């Protein structure tokens, strides 16, 4: 698979893992 | 930063959660 | 002054300092 | 991350440029 997280996939990965903490931006 | 670490390269969960908050 | 950089001011600060490098997101 | 470092607290230029790229 592609194991890189770029753009909107990086955004989604952060939603996921950061949860309630949140993330920039 | 995160783009070099996670997009350009491959990052772990641990590295990624460092860009939380 | 406010020395905190939050939201769109954090975005602008990153535009500024990161220049051609760019920044997430 | 950047929000804790730069928004919640006050960050330097050096800390900020670490969130470039």
């Amino acid at each position: 698979v592609n194991q890189h997280l770029c753009g909107s996939h990086l955004v989604e990965a952060l939603y996921l893992v950061c949860g309630e903490r949140g993330f920039f931006h | 930063g995160i783009v070099e670490q996670c997009c350009t390269s491959i990052c772990s969960l641990y590295q990624l959660e460092n860009y939380c908050n």
